[PDB]
RNA sequence: UAGCUAGUAGGUGGGGUAACGGCUCACCUAGGCGACGAUCCCUAGCUGGUCUGAGAGGAUGACCAGCCACACUGGAACUGA
RNA sequence: CCCGCAGAAGAAGCACCGGCUAACUCCGUGCCAGCAGCCGCGGUAAUACGGAGGGUGCAAGCGUUAAUCGGAAUUACUGGGCGUAAAGCGCACGCAGGCGGUUUGUUAAGUCAGAUGUGAAAUCCCCGGGCUCAACCUGGGAACUGCAUCUGAUACUGGCAAG
């Protein structure tokens, strides 16, 4: 948003998660279309679309497996004010591992598993649960 | 609580005093027992609490507390004091040690005899 | 087989046109070892009645754990009324390492290796409350993977 | 003056010591430069009385480490066990 | 320093029978078990949770002979090892020489197999050793000396133990009064009704 | 080539010799936080070659006064 | 405790030192430090460690080891690696 | 250390027992004497005070005092709050400061990775070894969660450039 732009996807996900929301929009950036792919390919939404070109919009699909939602929690961890940095031996167990925290590596952007796999750590954007 | 907030001042941990100032971390003290009198404790309780006004080595002159069932304690005479106060008149936080120095254990005592000073009867 | 035990009894009264005159309540938790737990509050003129009428609200009100061994799924939460507990799960061997309340619905509810505490108001109603809350939304492994991948 | 003596360890009546390259200077447990193995003198069929780890010995020597009369005492026989 | 008291009123306190009296007597006809052991010993006995802890602590501390402060650092070496803290401490309770030679017969009670281990007439692996502490590993030989295996006592002992189950994890000879510690016993060949977490919830706060 | 901080001038008014704040950013211990700490640094430039708002490489010497002990390398951006 | 500082800050020469250096001196320049806490006041030997705590932390710095500083108080040197 | 010698022979205490807190009765006393960490107890019983008998706990110790951390999420980094419980400045504007939409490029400061050097020994921890066992001693290891340097990465934050 203003200055958290990335909080402010989360929040969105979040409140229509819990208004029971079939799509929410946001206005997009790279990194938001980057954190919507680890979501997606790891089953907390159905899909996602940019469209747009002077202004692209980043058009979630929200996922509920009967009447709630999928995702339980989703916090924002590094914000603007606290940055996280982890080393790869210290990168975080959501929820005993149920949960995943994208991480941003040097490779990429990146699920929590995925990152202790290839040995490197990175920011910790969010825990999604 | 805002993360700059507590980085200009960080959180001050409240220290607390202690409730025996006279001591000074001593576990006991000397003092000197001005005087002997027997004052009156809080509306509830109805009683006549022995107590006398001791000065201490230290310069403290404070008031103690001459518990047990019994007495011997005089105009001059030198005590001992520990910690713990009464729920007796404001200003009563020691405790004169029965047996330590001029005070004596009370007489015919015969159950927790080591807090009042009194020896093991032979048997 | 279902595992009982009071927790709390206490004796609140009521000011009447007169005097004042008085009851009991009790909380009882109930479960089988195998992930069900239920509490009950009962009130009544006297204890035994008031601990019999929790005794029924709490066979009713049963719910269902995933506990994973004898211990929990992962860390959780739970709040009720200013009372915010936190369990975690333990290794084998380790107890019940648990508070007042919280160690009778762990323990009628079957578990055994928990690490928990209470930290708002340690209230038993609401410790209560909030420890079968806390255990009722957590996750197992296999509902998780159902919701959103294999 | 760099020597290789016995700094005495272990409890009363039971010495242990370390072989201990070290400043003359210093006291005889105290700052030392290096540990060049131990000496367990109460140690009859008990085993390994003795570890010294001659070539670091060797090194110090060659750079004009005097040795304490037990220590040479100690390395004539780890050379005869040998 | 021991507990030198009387005997089975420790074990009417804690109930259930304790084997610190041994014999032929066959007690509840040696003397009126099942009554808590003093002038309120009718008086109900429910207790609290702490009650039930601290009553079985005490109980497994009655068997052994152990005092408080042992007892807390065998619940400390216990709950360092690895595995389980409560069949670690009843192990460490079981490995220790006093039991060991109770355990080979040979030695009436537990306070007779103590006070055979502490007179010098006890050799584990062929020397004497006289502390009941003392932890007897797997494979040790525990064997009364010569000079005593002409004591009529420890000869005595041995009859009244085949009656008595003889542990599987140990096995001894009587002819040549000598036996061999094979294994550590687990919990489930510890024939017994310790509830052994309620111990570790009591030293646990 | 030993070290080489890289700073900006902050005062040129003693002669061949200029002072140079260096800026790190550092984690704090406690509430972990990155934040900016400073380092001004009397450096010696002997041919007066330097401005303020200039970055600078410096590297540690010998002491050439009380709390002069950094010498400039380069000037990296001539800033005016 | 909000300003502090005239070998004060720097520079050239002398000198001095085992050695660099305002270390010292003569001249020159007029700086330097400070709200990222100067200055001033108060308290305090420092560390490995210790205790406590699930931890994060708190509290400590007796013994042992390492470093500092002191030797009635204040000055000063000599001798000497 | 081993051996012999008699002989149970030379060798138990201290706190507590209303609730918290394991363990209760009788006498005495009568809001006195006293107790007390808190709640509180004592005006004819009073399982709470003194004695007893009994019991509980610990034991060559046991209690008390002091003191530190804990419990205390009761300064909350982890880990708290501010409508009315304590707490939004009477209101703005505003410098420092903190924070900063989007896309490229670059850099590589943060960050991450690898390496290397260092992180004394002792201590702590693991596996062993010696003391009859234990304490204690000791071998090897791990740990020292740090600091620096070099090589690499470039998502993100910073820089620089261009939008």
């Amino acid at each position: 948003s203003m200055q958290d732009p990335i909080a402010d996807m989360l929040t969105r996900i979040r409140n229509g998660q819990a208004a029971n929301k079939a799509a929410v929009t946001m206005p997009s950036s790279k990194l938001k279309v980057a954190i919507a792919n680890v979501l997606k390919e790891e089953g907390f939404i159905e899909d996602f679309k940019v469209e747009g070109d002077t202004k692209p919009e980043l058009e979630l699909t929200l996922k509920y497996f009967q009447g709630k939602a999928v995702v339980e929690s989703i916090q924002r961890v590094s914000r603007p004010g606290l940055r996280i940095y982890k080393r790869k031996d210290e990168l975080p167990k959501v929820m005993a591992g149920l949960g995943i925290a994208v991480v941003s590596t040097s490779k990429g952007v990146m699920t929590d598993r995925a990152a202790r796999q290839a040995g490197l750590g990175g920011e910790i954007i969010c825990y999604v649960a | 609580a805002t993360v700059n907030q507590l980085v200009r001042k960080p959180r001050a941990r409240k220290v607390a005093k202690s409730n025996v100032p006279a001591l000074e971390a001593c576990p006991q003290k000397r003092g000197v027992c001005t005087r002997v009198y027997t004052t009156t404790p809080k509306k509830p309780n109805s009683a006549l609490r022995k107590v006398c006004r001791v000065r201490l080595t230290n310069g403290f002159e404070v008031t103690s507390y001459i518990g047990g069932e019994g007495h011997n304690l005089q105009e001059h005479s030198v005590i001992l004091i520990r910690g713990g106060r009464v729920k007796d008149l404001p200003g009563v936080r020691y405790h004169t040690v029965r047996g330590a120095l001029d005070c004596s254990g009370v007489k015919d005592r015969k159950q927790a005899r080591s807090k009042y000073g009194v020896k093991r009867p032979k048997a | 087989e279902l595992q009982e035990k009071l927790i709390a009894v206490n004796r609140v009264s009521k000011t009447v046109k007169g005097g004042r005159i008085f009851s009991f309540t009790a909380l009882t938790v109930v479960g089988d070892g195998n992930g069900r737990v239920g509490f009950g509050y009962g009130k009544a003129r006297e204890v035994p009645a008031a601990i019999q009428k929790a005794m029924e609200k709490a066979r009713r009100n049963m719910i269902n754990v995933a506990l994973n061994n004898g211990t929990l799924q992962h860390p959780v939460k739970g709040v009720h009324t200013g009372s915010r507990v936190f369990m975690q799960p333990a290794s084998e061997g380790t107890g019940i390492i648990a508070g007042g309340a919280m160690r009778a619905v762990l323990e009628v509810a079957g578990v055994h290796n928990v690490l928990a505490k209470a930290y708002g108001s340690t209230n038993p109603i609401n410790v209560v409350r909030a420890t079968i809350d806390g255990l009722e939304n957590m996750n197992s492994p296999e509902m998780v993977a159902a919701k959103r991948g294999k | 003056m760099v020597t290789i003596r016995l700094a005495r360890h272990g409890a009363k009546k039971r010495p242990f010591y370390q072989v201990v390259v070290a400043d003359s200077r210093n006291a005889r447990n105290g700052r030392f430069i290096e540990r060049v193995g131990f000496f367990n003198p109460i140690a009859s069929e008990k085993e390994e009385g003795t570890r010294l780890d001659l070539d670091r010995i060797a090194h110090w020597v060659g750079q004009g480490a005097t040795i304490s009369d037990r220590v040479a005492a100690l390395i004539k026989e780890v050379n005869k066990a040998a | 320093a021991r507990y030198l008291g009387p005997k089975l009123k420790l074990s009417r306190r804690e109930g259930t029978d304790l084997f610190l009296k041994s014999g032929v007597r066959a007690i509840d006809t040696k003397c009126k078990i099942e009554q808590a052991p003093g002038q309120h010993g009718a008086r109900k006995p429910r207790l609290s949770d702490y009650g039930v802890q601290l009553r079985e602590k005490q109980k497994v501390r009655r068997i052994y002979g152990v005092l408080e402060r042992q007892f807390r650092n065998y619940y400390k070496e216990a709950a360092r090892l690895k595995g389980n803290t409560g069949e670690n401490l009843l192990a460490l309770l079981e490995g220790r020489l006093d039991n060991v030679v109770y355990r080979m017969g040979f030695g009436a009670t537990r306070a007779e197999a103590r006070q055979l281990v502490s007179h010098k007439a006890i050799m584990v692996n062929g020397r004497v050793v006289n502390i009941a502490s003392y932890q007897v590993s797997p494979n040790d030989v525990v064997s009364i000396r010569e000079k005593a295996k002409k004591q009529s006592r420890v000869k005595a002992a041995l009859e009244l133990a085949e009656q008595r189950e003889k542990p599987t994890w140990l096995e001894v000879d009587a002819g040549k009064m000598e036996g061999t510690f094979k294994r550590k016993p687990e919990r489930s060949d510890l024939s017994a009704d310790i509830n052994e977490h309620l111990i570790v919830e009591l030293y646990s706060k | 080539k030993i070290r080489t901080l890289q700073g900006r001038v902050v005062s040129d008014k003693m002669e061949k010799s200029i002072v140079v704040a260096i800026e790190r950013f550092v984690k704090h211990p406690i509430y972990g936080k990155f934040i900016k700490r400073t380092t001004k640094l009397h450096v010696h430039d002997e041919n007066n070659e330097c401005g303020i708002g200039d970055v600078v490489e410096i590297r540690e010497c010998r002491p050439l006064s009380k709390t002069k002990s950094w010498t400039l390398v380069r000037v990296v951006e001539k800033a005016v």
